[PDB]
């Protein structure tokens, strides 16, 4: 089977920027290759065919060269909308085969999250369980922590965390975060506060309640 | 152009299923079709094409699925289908029905293959506490626990409060997805405006609208 490597993972531009990116291919795939463009939750849109020939509708800052073995993908001014994973796949030879991808992230200025923080519904109790959530909203860059305490001591297990793509509007990326706890446990303490560390401060953004709010 | 998916769910290893997909807007008959599958684990993956009437439908498989999958076509219903026996867990992604190239696709449904059993999410509010501070925005949020297979789908007011959302990617605990959603507001209008979330889950044929109200 014929191997489609792209590298790397991942690149961030500013919008404006030339980016180019690369695909090699294991085998002399001559100029059977076609490059894809998948935003998250959508099925992969149709970009380049033919290693070159730009497809119907597709802005012209989009152009496809290389053959036998490496191909690129150049963007001559990034915009915001082309925030994306850019797959190349080679129609050369059954099986075809798909390129891994590289996410082109779109570079903002730095944003602090927004947090909230949510005590477990009624509902939730009633059944024996207790999640507290914390939403950490519209921050960027990428990476962020989440420290969870309960009446002010660290709690690291029971914590499940999930993390957006980014946003296609802001350029922004958000984190959720739920501390699972049994009912019991719940109730036998009394404040519960997330606390987000994120680049733009190592002071952490703080959200608290207690039970007997 | 339109390719539109039907089928997809939770089905047991070793058992079958059967995707379909009907074509509008290109001339099905003189197409080349395909079905691709996609994973965290292994991306996107050629799963079969079919040819033409003029060559006798013929077919082509990848290894993995060659003598359990069946690519077919109705061109009179411009129509082309999947059928997956012997189905192993490794066969779990979303499946999407191509024309050649890869020019044309379906929207994807998600196949899991699992011994586990289907499972109605819980949805519980998320209400700030009574003590929260005051600002000109509200976040409010649902959170979506205790489901099996994946999907659910997350609206809030059915589609009209879009803007101020964010729904987060399910995670899968023994057995079990959770999911949250966040919507934000100006504040001068909740409770006065109301806003619920939705979610749908159809492996269980289960939506939940849960009212956000105060604590």
């Amino acid at each position: 089977n014929i191997v489609m490597t792209q590298s790397p993972k991942s690149m961030s531009m500013s919008v404006g920027e030339r980016v180019t990116l690369s695909c090699k291919a294991s085998e002399n795939v001559g100029t059977y290759v076609s490059w894809y463009q998948q935003k998250p939750e959508q099925s992969p849109k149709l970009l380049i065919y033919g290693a070159s020939n730009r497809y119907t509708g597709v802005p012209d800052r989009f152009t496809g060269s290389g053959s036998a073995t490496d191909f690129t993908l150049t963007i001559s001014s990034v915009q915001a909308e082309d925030l994306a994973d850019y797959h190349c796949g080679q129609s050369y030879s059954y099986p075809f085969t798909f390129g891994s991808g590289t996410k082109l992230e779109i570079k903002r200025a730095d944003a602090a999250p927004t947090v909230s923080i949510f005590p477990p519904s009624s509902e939730q109790l009633t059944s024996g369980g207790a999640s507290v959530v914390c939403f950490l909203n519209n921050f960027y860059p990428k990476d962020i922590n989440v420290k969870w305490k309960i009446d002010g001591s660290e709690r690291q297990n029971g914590v499940l965390n999930s993390w957006t793509d980014q946003d296609s509007k802001d350029s922004t990326y958000s984190m959720s975060s739920t501390l699972t706890l049994t009912k019991d446990e719940y109730e036998r303490h009394n404040s519960y506060t997330c606390e987000a560390t994120h680049k733009t401060s190592t002071s952490p953004i703080v959200k608290s309640f207690n039970r007997n709010e | 152009v339109k390719l539109e998916e039907s089928g997809g769910g939770l089905v047991q290893p070793g058992g079958s299923m059967k995707l379909s997909c009907v074509a509008s807007g290109f001339t099905f008959s003189n197409f080349w079709m395909n079905w691709v599958r996609q994973s965290p684990e292994k991306g996107l993956e050629w799963v079969a094409e079919i040819r033409l009437k003029s060559n006798n439908y013929a077919t082509h498989y990848a290894e993995s699925v060659k003598g359990r999958f069946t690519i077919s076509r109705d061109d009179s219903k411009s129509s082309v289908y999947l059928q997956m026996n012997n189905l192993r867990t490794e066969d779990t992604g979303i499946y999407y029905c191509t024309s050649y190239d890869y020019e044309y696709w379906g929207q994807g449904t998600l196949v899991t293959v699992s011994a586990a059993k289907t499972t109605p999410p819980s949805v519980y509010p998320l209400a700030p506490g009574s003590a929260a501070q005051t600002n000109s925005m509200v976040t409010l949020g649902c959170l979506v626990k205790g489901y099996f297979p994946e999907p659910v789908t997350v609206t809030w007011n059915s589609g009209s409060l879009s803007s101020g959302v964010h729904t987060f990617p399910a995670v899968l605990q023994s057995d079990l997805y959770t999911l949250s959603s966040s919507v934000t507001v100006p504040s001068s209008t909740w409770p006065s405006e109301t806003v619920t979330c939705n979610v749908a889950h159809p492996a269980s044929s289960t939506k939940v609208d849960k009212k956000i109200v105060p604590r």
